Order: structure tokens, then C-alpha cells, then sequence
RNA sequence: GUUUUCGUUGUUUUUU
């Protein structure tokens, strides 16, 4: 476990660090043992241990960093998944320590998934920087932690759920420089996100993210919101100004055009923006005739009137006409007591879909092409892997065939697991498919070794669907990879894919071209 | 049937003009709420209460 | 030891708590349970 | 009532956008009782 | 474990 909670952790790394630099004041101003500092101005120099190990991109993004600094307050630096992000920040952070012009603890906020991760920089890069994440270690433990946590402490971590255990002794004194490593957990304002995050008391902001923009321009407004005190305006001047017009919108182009360049100079030097091959084949299959009974009886009824009236919510009724496309069998109130004891509930041939699943994979089954199966509900997961045991069953009996070898994951798992599993599709010449259900799946997992996908049933989310080809299409991938989309004809799936396409549009004219 | 049909016919019009503002190529096999004969059919049998 | 039979179709047969009403070989949803083999006796009076 | 009409006069220059739907025939059908799994069967009185 | 837990509106038909 490496930290510095305890003050015998900092010793014993900040010895080592001294001995291997050795070959008045705190050691590490002195420049580096062999090279120089790099001095930017008076108030910046970086030390010659890091500032050569950068490369144009990281080091123009700490001069960023940098510049705004200087310029105070601070920005939104995303760019595009994992452009040396921590590189650049720890670098920086490391430039301020170095310069003395650090006066007050730094904070990061990082997913508990990256724990670990973050306090590793830390002390690889710049082990002078002491560090304290906010767990047991790093009721009154934690105030005996608080002591000395300011003077001694530098940098404070948090994991983005744990500041509100101990935000009794956190918001209260003052802050220094603040790190979020996390775009789309702030997303639109009137959350307890702005509860315990933007109360904090620093013009240093900087969040860490290069996916802010998903969903509206309301994501936009309370992102810039952490970062600057309101270069724009308020939410009602934020969406008097342009909300409508971008949206409506000749009669719209051109004052919007000028409104929305005007936004992108406001806003632009307060967010950093940086971006084999792939094949797109949507088949767009139909409702069977078992699925159009069902989808006409669901359509002429009662609850659907209820709902839209507005005693519910749409959606639980498009919740449940989703529930129906992936295949008839989902809409049953039976669902838990036939899922796994009843080897008749998944079926095939109904949902309209296991044809195009039974051929395409066995395409690639006696093809050997490690390929990705993806779905969002963990409830047809059960009917996708009883019928892939069937499949097992079918080809066991029969000959000159090989095992399909799947397997699930999901939050039903625990955490300690992931990688594992993660590793084991890459490196097992067996174990050719299996299920991800990409929500839970895509925080960053290696899955190099798939080279095909699946798509099967449409998300909400247009993001969702991003790291899920990046499931298989990591930068560099060793070979070709293709998507394969699932889409049910003269159903919510035509809504729904023209809805992400208007969204692809929204995101890919706001950024390329405010004419379109 | 008389009274329940002369309540069929005009939820056509309560539903033809929210759309025709907007001229959408509207499905017409969503305006006709088909229960419209079936509840009061059901009630005035089940019940015993012969309108709504 | 819970026997069933069908509707019309003779088919006798067992249903358990893991599948719905249908009987298994007619397709008929009108099932029947069947009678216990159990004697029952009585006072002919 | 056999006539229902609609219009949108105004512009289109000026212009009466008729909407009109004009009614037909009724139909009847043989009674199908629509088993909620797809299962569909002609209705019997005594199931 | 002594003990120990069902109801109403409306509707119809009824009972010397
Ligand atoms: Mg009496
Ligand atoms: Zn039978």
C-alpha cells in the first residue's frame, strides 16, 4: 500500500529519492544532479528530473497549465482518453511545489478505481510531494490525520463519493490548487455534486476530462461554472442567450452563427481540446410476428395513456417497449422465477434477433475471431447465456466443433475481479466471446484481443457506445476491427438511433461547424 | 354505442390539432384510442350503470 | 408425485413451480390436476 | 356524421390546407382471443 | 406462545 499516512511511509521514500538524487532548505530546489531547471519565468521553473521526459504535447499542456495560473482561476483540461492527463498535472503541481509558490495543500479528486494509481505518479515522479488519499488512511482518526495535514500534507486525495464522510473538516479551511479527474460526474447543475464540490474556496480549478460535452449545453454551463465564477452569465442568461437558437438553428443561422462564436471565444481558453479502421454494418432486422402481437397489445392499452397524461414517467414505458425488442420473453411478470430454473425462457428465433446472432457468430466461431458481445441489462444476459449454453450443448454433442466459452460481468461482481477477467480474454487462445453489458464495462478495461462487436440493443447515452468499440479499438489495435449494430426495424430502435445520430450532429456542429 | 362513439369521434380532432401545428407525419394509429369502446361497454355490463 | 392432466387431450403429466400454465405436448392452457390415487372412503347411508 | 374536415387557412400564397377524413366501412371479425405471449387462438366460450 | 389477525363503497337479487 503505497501512501504517506503515515509519516514513516514519507521518510522512507523521501530517503530513497534524496539518495538517488545525491549521485539550507528543502533538498529538491537545487537543480537536477546532471542538468538544469527549466525556467519558464521567474515564477516557474521546472526541474531537469521531468521537464525533458515530456514531449511537445505534455509540455505545451503544462505551459498551459502554466499560463493559466498565472492568469488565475483556472480551465477544463480534456482532451483525448489518457493524452498524458496525469503526466501533465502531477509535472505541474510539481512545478509549483518546486518554485515554493505552493502555500496552501492541493486537492484530486479521482474515481476508486484509479486510487491507487494516483498516489502511485506521486511518488514515482515526484516523491518530494507527500500525499494523503481520504480513507482510514493515507471518529477522531481522521482529525489526528488532519493534524499536520496542511503544513506537513501536500496533496490531498478523494475519492469522488468519500468527500461527503469527512466534509465537516475538509470545506471548511482553505485550498490551494484542485484536481478533478472526472467530466461526467458534474455533468448538468442542481445535484449533490454542486453540493459538495463547488463550495469549495480557490480560483485553481482544473477538471480532468475529455468527454464534458454529452449530453446539453447545460453540461457546458455548470462545468465552466467549477472553473470560472460566470465569464457568461447566469443559468436563465446562459439559456436566454443561445439555448433555443442552437437548437432551432435561414432565420437562425447566422446571429445564432455569431451568439455561438462568440460563446467559443468565451470559452475556449478555459478548456483544452485534442482528438486500424473500423467498419460500421447496421442490419436492421424486423418484428416478428410473436413480437408485433405483443408490441400491438403493449401499444392500445391503458398504462401508456396513464403515462403520458402524467401520473408516471415515459420512462417506464420505453423501458419496457426495449424490453420486448431484445426478445419476447423479457416482458414476463414471471421474469426471476423462470431466469435460471426454467431452460425454456430464453428460446430463440423470437426475438427477431438470434439469427443474425447465430450466423454472425458462428462466422466467426469456426473463424477463430475473438469477438464482443454487448448488451445493457444484466436480465438478457440470462436469456444470451442460456442460449449460449445451448449453443455449448449443441456443439458438444456434435463434432469437429469447439466450446464457445463465455462468461459475464457486471456490479454483481466485485472490483477485485475485473482485470483478471479483462486479462483472460487477451490472453487465452480459448474463451472467444463474452458478454460486457457496457455500462459497468468501459472505465478503461484492456480488451485489445477482441477484434469483432457486437452492438445489440440501442443505449440512451451516444458516449456509451464510444468505449464500447474502444473495447475493442484501443489505440493501435493490432488488427482490424468492425461494428456490428443490432437495429429492429419500424421500432423505438428508429427513435432512439435517429435521436443518437441528431446528438453525433449536435456535438459534431457545435465543435465543426456552427453552419450545419 | 351512440354515446360512446359520439366520444370517439372527437378525441380525433383533440389530437389532430396538437399535431397539426406541427404538421408531423403524424401515425393516425395513435389518435384512435380503441378502449373508448370497450370501458364504457364494460362498465355498463360489469357494473350495471348504463353510460360513464 | 403432483400429477396433472390435460384438457381434452388426455395427456397426462406433472407440472412444478418453473413453468407456466400449458400443457406440455397440446399447447392447451386449460389444465387439470389430477385426481389423487388415494382411496376415499365412505358410508353408503 | 360521415365528414370530418380540417384546414389550416392562412399561408402554404394564401391557402385552406385541407385536412378531411371521410369514413367507410365497419368490419367484423370472427372472435380471436390473443393469448398474451403471441400464442394467438380463435376464442372458445367454454376457455 | 399463553394468546393470536379483515374491511368497505357501489350494484343486483332476495328472504314469513
Ligand atoms: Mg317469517
Ligand atoms: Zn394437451
Amino acid at each position: 500500500n503505497i501512501d504517506d499516512g503515515d509519516d514513516a511511509f514519507y521518510n522512507a521514500r523521501l530517503n530513497a529519492w534524496v539518495t538517488k538524487r545525491s549521485q539550507d532548505e528543502e533538498e529538491w530546489f537545487k537543480p537536477h544532479p546532471t542538468k538544469q531547471d527549466a525556467i519558464l519565468d521567474d515564477d516557474y521553473r521546472l526541474p531537469g528530473d521531468v521537464y525533458p521526459a515530456l514531449f511537445d504535447y505534455q509540455k505545451t499542456c503544462v505551459q498551459w497549465l502554466w499560463e493559466l495560473y498565472l492568469q488565475k482561476v483556472g480551465g477544463i483540461l480534456g482532451d483525448e482518453m489518457g493524452l498524458g492527463k496525469t503526466v501533465q498535472i502531477i509535472s505541474f503541481i510539481a512545478g509549483l511545489h518546486y518554485t515554493k509558490k505552493l502555500n496552501k495543500p492541493v486537492i484530486v479528486v479521482c474515481p476508486a478505481t484509479v486510487l491507487r494509481q494516483w498516489c502511485n505518479e506521486f511518488h514515482r515522479w515526484w516523491p518530494p510531494l507527500r500525499v494523503v488519499i481520504l480513507h482510514a488512511i493515507g471518529e477522531s482518526r481522521v482529525k489526528e490525520l488532519i493534524d499536520s495535514v496542511f503544513t506537513r500534507g501536500h496533496v490531498i486525495i478523494t475519492t469522488y463519493v468519500g468527500l461527503r464522510i469527512y466534509s465537516k473538516h475538509l470545506l471548511k479551511r482553505d485550498w490551494g490548487y484542485a484536481i478533478l479527474d472526472e467530466g461526467h460526474k458534474i455533468r448538468n447543475p442542481n445535484s449533490d455534486i454542486s453540493l459538495t464540490c463547488k463550495q469549495l474556496r480557490t480560483p485553481n480549478r482544473v477538471i480532468l476530462s475529455g468527454t464534458p460535452i454529452q449530453n446539453n449545453l447545460t453540461e457546458l454551463w455548470s462545468l465552466f461554472d467549477f472553473i470560472f465564477p460566470g465569464r457568461l452569465g447566469t443559468l436563465p442568461v446562459f439559456q436566454n442567450q443561445f439555448a433555443i437558437p442552437i437548437n432551432v438553428g435561414n432565420l437562425q443561422v447566422q446571429v445564432g452563427y455569431k451568439c455561438a462564436v462568440t460563446l467559443k471565444d468565451l470559452i475556449s481558453p478555459y478548456l483544452l481540446r485534442r482528438v486500424p479502421k473500423k467498419s460500421e454494418m447496421v442490419l436492421f432486422c424486423k418484428l416478428t410476428a410473436p413480437q408485433h402481437a405483443l408490441y400491438e397489445k403493449f401499444l392500445r392499452s391503458d398504462e401508456l395513456s396513464r403515462i403520458l397524461q402524467g401520473k408516471r414517467q415515459v420512462l417506464y414505458g420505453i423501458d419496457i417497449l426495449r424490453k420486448i425488442c431484445n426478445h419476447p420473453d423479457l416482458v414476463d411478470v414471471h421474469a426471476k422465477r423462470r431466469s435460471k430454473k426454467d431452460p425454456t425462457y430464453g428460446s430463440a428465433s423470437k426475438s427477431g434477433k438470434m439469427q443474425v446472432v447465430k450466423k454472425l457468430l458462428e462466422l466467426w466461431k469456426s473463424q477463430g475471431h475473438k469477438t464482443l458481445l454487448f448488451t445493457q441489462t444484466r436480465q438478457m444476459l440470462d436469456i444470451l447465456e442460456s442460449f449460449l449454453e445451448r449453443l455449448n450443448a449443441k456443439g458438444a454433442e456434435e463434432e469437429d466443433f469447439v466450446p464457445f466459452k463465455f462468461l459475464r460481468m457486471d456490479g454483481t461482481t466485485s472490483i477485485g475481479v475485473r482485470q483478471s477477467l479483462v486479462d483472460v480474454f487477451n490472453n487465452d487462445p480459448s474463451y472467444n466471446v463474452f458478454l460486457l453489458t457496457t455500462r459497468v464495462g468501459g472505465l478503461g478495461v484492456n480488451l485489445t484481443g477482441a477484434n469483432r462487436v457486437i452492438i445489440y440493443d440501442p443505449d440512451w447515452n451516444p458516449s456509451t457506445d464510444v468505449q464500447a468499440r474502444e473495447r475493442a479499438w484501443r489505440l493501435g489495435q493490432k488488427k482490424d476491427v468492425t461494428i456490428y449494430r443490432l437495429m429492429i426495424a419500424g421500432s423505438i430502435e428508429e427513435k432512439i438511433y435517429h435521436r443518437q445520430i441528431f446528438k453525433q450532429f449536435l456535438t459534431n456542429k457545435i465543435l465543426k461547424d456552427p453552419k450545419q | 354505442f351512440r354515446i360512446l362513439f359520439r366520444k370517439l369521434t372527437r378525441e380525433i380532432y383533440r389530437y389532430m390539432q396538437r399535431c397539426i401545428e406541427t404538421d408531423r407525419d403524424f401515425n393516425l394509429n395513435l389518435a384512435v384510442k380503441s378502449t373508448t369502446i370497450t370501458s364504457g361497454l364494460k362498465y355498463s355490463l360489469a357494473t350495471g350503470n348504463w353510460g360513464e | 408425485g403432483v400429477k396433472y392432466t390435460c384438457g381434452a387431450c388426455a395427456h397426462n403429466f406433472s407440472l412444478n413451480k418453473s413453468d407456466p400454465v400449458r400443457c406440455k405436448e397440446c399447447g392447451h392452457r386449460v389444465i387439470y390436476k389430477a385426481r389423487t390415487k388415494r382411496m376415499i372412503q365412505f358410508d353408503a347411508r | 356524421e360521415p365528414r370530418l374536415i380540417l384546414d389550416q387557412p392562412a399561408q402554404h400564397d394564401n391557402i385552406n390546407k385541407r385536412y378531411e377524413i371521410r369514413f367507410g366501412k365497419i368490419y367484423l371479425s370472427r372472435p380471436t382471443m390473443t393469448e398474451a405471449d403471441g400464442t394467438t387462438h380463435a376464442m372458445f366460450p367454454q376457455e
